């Protein structure tokens, strides 16, 4: 894996670290086979077909996924963005906060809260079936996370993630930025599964006890 | 059978096909998944090594047959600006190049204008294979009418 | 006929390039110029309003000014209301205005119809030189001084080669 | 005597001369990397090409009017006159023709015969429909007939870079507006 | 739909003739243009890359780029319509010494964009790995006032591009030397790398 | 020698006798050798500003009403790229009309010019003829720049002129980079081979 620059031609890539997937489970070597299988993540743009050695290559997945923790979810591109839309409750209280010289020259958000509930969306990016995912919350925030999952994710779809149910406790107004939450994808909780081309930021502040 | 390529600057291929007689329709059995690609890429380095020789191993464009594995040989041509077009011949007896030898350097050549041809598009980066539906007639008539 | 000073115009009134030939004196500061300028942009305007009662052909040759040239042929003006030429005891003053509405002011210290035929032809001998040497220049913006220091010294060479 | 014999006078002595390949090449490198620095926005390219283009031609009426000394055209057939016999014929080397005019002389419309920009290209599929690649004689024609105050619009309608017919090009002019105070 | 990258398209020889769709030509036919109209070209380079740049520096190399793009073109046409097609030839030398290619550059490069041959080749007699080519006139840059020499430079990569294609990586610089009553001269110094340079010793 | 880098034109107009040229005197370099005004009607003065390390020229045109040249004054806002409208506190049919200036400077100027507006004679104040909140909205949607001089006190109208000098600045501010010249080498004796 040296002699090819794989960390240009594609198909010898592809085949010589089949090979070598092969090869290290005849030896039954786990931490290659593992780190094969997670390199093979620069190549499933091109180069592959839908779901034929995809689920042939999750039968070498699921062996190191019932192993300890030799992967750690290769790809850090899944949710897209994330709308933390307050569902609409009442219009009752919306509960707010607050000539001699002098030329003038013409040419030269925030949501305080309710007790609502918002909306995830996410992808996977390749045609694995039956991708799942269970226990996605925030990060070193305060109390306004999710309860349950139960979800699952289908094979290339752009999928929603319905009854996230966030319940908040209120803070002062001080103005931070979120960007990513914890999502556990059928193992470990992995790390914040930013968003592409951009943060995507949302802003949150405190909920109005008012 | 025949496999013919055209490798690129960074060994990158740019045009990749076969072309085969109709007595054996499904050419090259159990090499073209597994051999074929392989004997390209281990072999351009034999036309690599004979692109600064002056005299093989005073035209410096055709290169004869530079490799000889299992009975396939392989025959080659660097472009001017190093686009190498080797090309793989099978047969079931000992393939001879040697007949073709006068013939198919007008085949090298042929080829060479079309790939001039498609390098004047400036939409047309390096390092991207042709995706052109008009190259595949315009190689393979070439093909069938001087093999 | 002759020439001493060059003298460009703005289509917008203030000047964008004078350069005196050997005067060998600064009557005015730099700054007049361009009062000076506009003044000629204004007495040019005025020039068409008054006409008596007319309301009703101007055709140069080629006397081979500069020594290939420029052109070959007569060839038509574009003002016809409007200054063409002042005429006074020290100097007289030549005027040409583009179609474009871009004038040409020649200063000339040659005195006492023929110096029109003559004047033109030089005249736009230095268009050709302004719409192939500052025209052709990205970093001339429009509506500028020209900075240009290859203008200078291929117009001076025209001119010498008159006088 | 006529425009139509009068420009290859020009043509033939004192007109400094260059090939026209290294002309298409120069084109051809500007809009691939106009293409690959917009992300292939072929409606942002278009709108690139026209503000690149009106700015030629500001420079370039002067240039023209220098190297011939027309008047002022009388009507609109005879701008498309000098548009047929002395401006493409003395800059490029074409003469483009003229037909289809409105119902009452407002447009007319013009025959590209051949290209002297692209010699070579054929474009990609995803700028199949939304780039239009000569675009560039759309800002030089918008802009040196704006120096003359004829303000006139200028678009393409068909090209032969898409696949279509022909390429031609329709001119649909306004007013005269206002011109310098001597005429 | 020809060559995917996921596969090797496999398809047997001797098929029927199909239609014709796009046939091109690749002579000459020696068309040519006013210099007003490459001029106005040029300096519409310059006014948008003077537009969207920062600093000199990288105003040089992303001038540099658009004759880059010009030179990978023209290394390919020039040596195979000089060793002349469907009118079949012997072809070309294909040269790889570093005074073989720059005899072409300079007999045939110079030749082809502009009228003339360009005048000299001056090997660097004091040193090695610099090599001046010269002129007398740069006809794109005659138009441009003044002494700073960053708008020769889409000239310099037309140089380079046609090198570095050519499998000798280069650099170019240009210069400009007011010898005698030619005041642009404009030296180019091609100077090639330290790794090209074992390789033609051996 | 002359050395600035750009010149613009920018015209003072308004009705006859609201006080444009003791307003013009005062902020300006004056009466250098222009003739005098009348004589060809429209008198031009000039200023010398620096932005940004570009110096400017401005040149500023007084038009004159006396209806003999409303015809000449047409031609002279040909090209005019900075423009003042002048208006007066004390008298009141000015304001009348200062609307038809602007409609007639929108016309035949330019493209796009940057219009200021300015209250001469405000040692009047008492004798205000005009509101100053109504002439400070109408410039409010008309996109100009708003100002009230006392005649008495300069400091005003010259800030007016700078920021209406920044603000036709950066509209027409063409790009520029660099003229450094600094690349040089190649000393050699020559052992060419042609």
């Amino acid at each position: 894996i040296e002699l090819l620059n794989i960390n240009t031609w594609l198909i010898l890539q592809k085949k010589i670290l089949q090979l070598c997937i092969k090869v290290s489970r005849k030896i039954n070597d786990f931490e290659y086979v593992a780190k094969f299988s997670s390199i093979l993540i620069t190549k499933y743009t091109h180069l592959l077909n839908q779901s034929e050695q995809d689920a042939l290559f999750k039968e070498y997945i699921q062996p190191s996924i019932t192993n300890e923790s030799i992967t750690s979810y290769w790809d850090p591109f899944i949710l897209r963005e994330v709308v933390i839309n307050r569902i609409l409750d009442s219009d009752p209280t919306s509960n707010e906060i607050p000539n001699p010289q002098e030329v003038f020259n013409p040419f030269k958000a925030e949501f305080t809260c309710r007790v609502q509930n918002p909306f995830k969306f996410d992808f996977t990016i390749n045609d694995i079936q039956l991708d799942e995912e269970i226990s996605e919350f925030c990060e070193i925030d305060r109390k306004a996370v999710s309860y349950s999952g139960p979800y699952n994710v289908k094979a290339e779809s752009i999928r929603s993630i319905t009854l996230p149910l966030i319940i908040k406790k209120p803070t002062y107004k001080k103005i931070y930025e979120i960007s990513c939450l914890k999502i556990s994808i059928l193992k470990l909780p992995l790390q914040k599964f930013d968003i592409i081309n951009d943060s995507r930021r949302s802003n949150p502040v405190e909920e109005e006890a008012e | 059978p025949q496999y013919f390529a055209i490798i690129g600057k960074k060994d990158n291929p740019v045009y990749e096909i076969e072309f085969t007689n109709a007595e054996n329709p499904q050419g090259f059995p159990q090499d073209l998944k597994e051999l074929n690609p392989f004997i390209l890429h281990a072999s351009l380095d034999i036309v690599e090594d004979l692109q600064w020789q002056i005299n093989p191993t005073t035209d410096n464009c055709y290169l004869g047959k530079v490799d000889h594995f299992y009975g396939l040989a392989i025959t080659a041509y660097i472009s001017y600006s190093g686009m190498k077009f080797v090309m793989i011949h099978g047969n079931s007896a000992n393939s001879s190049v040697v007949i073709d030898d006068n013939n198919m350097r007008s085949f090298y050549q042929e080829v060479h204008e079309l790939y001039v041809k498609t390098l004047m598009n400036p939409f047309y980066k390096i390092t991207d294979p042709i995706r052109s539906p008009a190259f595949d007639s315009r190689v393979r008539t070439l093909a069938r009418k001087h093999l | 006929m002759a020439i001493e000073t060059i003298l460009v115009i703005n289509k917008s009134g203030g000047l964008i390039y004078q350069r005196n030939f050997t005067n060998d004196e600064q009557k005015l500061n730099s700054n007049e110029y361009l009062i000076l300028a506009s003044t000629l942009h204004g007495v040019f305007a005025i020039a068409s309003q008054l006409t008596p009662k007319a309301l009703q052909n101007t055709i140069p040759y080629i006397p081979y000014v500069g020594m290939d040239d420029f052109f070959k042929e007569p060839f038509t003006n574009w003002n016809k209301s409007g200054l063409r030429q002042l005429c006074t005891d020290q100097f007289t003053m030549f005027i040409y205005q583009t179609l474009t509405g871009l004038k040409f002011v020649a200063i000339s210290s040659s005195v006492m119809n023929l110096a029109i035929q003559i004047a033109d032809n030089f005249l736009r001998k230095v268009y050709c030189l302004y719409s192939d040497y500052v025209m052709k220049d990205p970093s001339y913006s429009m509506e500028m001084p020209i900075r240009s220091n290859l203008f200078d010294e291929k117009v001076k060479k025209m001119v010498e080669n008159l006088q | 005597r006529s425009l139509k014999a009068m420009g290859e006078e020009i043509w033939k002595n004192k007109t400094e001369k260059i090939n026209t390949e290294l002309f298409t090449l120069t084109y051809g490198s500007i809009v691939a990397q106009l293409c690959q620095d917009y992300e292939r926005d072929f409606n942002k390219v278009n709108d690139h090409l026209y503000s690149m283009g009106y700015n030629i031609g500001c420079r370039l009426i002067e240039d023209f009017l220098a190297r011939t000394a027309l008047p002022r055209c009388e009507n609109l057939v005879k701008t498309s006159e000098v548009l047929s016999k002395c401006a493409f014929k003395i800059f490029l080397n074409i003469t483009p023709n003229i037909t289809n005019w409105s119902h009452n002389k407002d447009t007319f419309s013009l025959i590209l015969d051949e290209n002297p920009l692209a010699d070579f290209v054929e474009l990609p599929m995803d700028a199949m429909k939304s780039l239009w690649y000569s675009n560039i004689l759309c800002g030089v024609l918008k802009g040196s007939l704006e120096m003359v105050q004829l303000d006139c619009d200028v678009w393409f309608v068909s090209d032969i870079l898409r696949g279509d017919s022909q390429t031609e090009i329709k001119v649909k002019l306004n007013r005269i507006l206002k011109d310098e105070i001597p005429i | 739909t020809v060559g995917p990258k996921q596969a090797i398209t496999s398809e047997a020889s001797t098929t029927y003739i199909p239609s014709r769709i796009y046939s091109e030509s690749l002579l000459f036919k020696r068309q040519e243009a006013s210099l007003s109209a490459m001029a106005f070209l040029f300096q519409e380079m310059i006014s948008q890359l003077h537009r969207t740049c920062k600093t000199a520096g990288d105003f040089e190399t992303k001038l540099s780029d658009y004759g880059h793009n010009i030179g990978i073109r023209l290394l390919e046409l020039l040596n195979f319509r000089a060793s002349s097609s469907n009118y079949i030839t012997k072809m070309r030398r294909r040269d790889l010494k570093i005074l073989d290619i720059l005899q072409f550059i300079h007999g045939t490069l110079w030749s082809y964009l502009f009228n003339h041959v360009s005048d000299d080749l001056v090997k660097s007699s004091e040193r090695d790995n610099e090599y001046m080519i010269v002129d007398n006139f740069p006809t794109l840059t005659q138009f441009i006032p003044g002494e700073n020499v960053s708008c020769e430079y889409f000239v310099c990569g037309i140089i380079k591009g046609f090198l570095f294609n050519a499998g000798f990586p280069c650099g170019v610089t240009a210069h400009r030397m007011p010898q005698g009553g030619h005041s642009q001269r404009t030296v180019y110094l091609i100077q090639f790398d330290r790794q090209v340079l074992d390789r033609e010793g051996l | 020698g002359y050395d600035y880098d750009y010149l613009f034109k920018i015209v003072l107009i308004g009705d006859s006798g609201v006080g444009k040229s003791n307003l013009l005197s005062r902020f300006t370099t004056d009466e250098f050798n222009i003739e005098s005004k009348s004589t060809i009607g429209v008198e031009f003065a000039t200023r010398t500003i620096e932005v940004e390390n570009k110096k400017i020229k401005a040149q500023i045109w007084d038009t004159a009403g006396q209806e003999r040249y409303r015809a000449i004054t047409s031609a002279y806002y040909r090209g005019a790229v900075g423009a003042l409208i002048v208006y007066d506190i004390s008298k009141s049919s000015s304001y009348e009309n200062c609307n038809h200036w602007l409609t007639e400077l929108r016309e035949n100027a330019d493209d796009n010019v940057a219009v200021g507006l300015i209250g001469n004679k405000s040692d009047l104040a008492h004798l205000r003829a005009v509101p100053t909140d109504e002439a400070k909205n109408f410039a409010m949607e008309n996109q100009m720049l708003f100002t009230e001089t006392s005649a008495l006190n300069s400091d005003n109208v010259d800030k007016a002129f700078r920021e209406l000098i920044v603000a036709i600045f950066q509209m027409v501010s063409k790009h520029q980079v660099d003229l450094s010249g600094s690349g040089t080498n190649n000393m050699g004796s020559n052992g060419a081979p042609k």
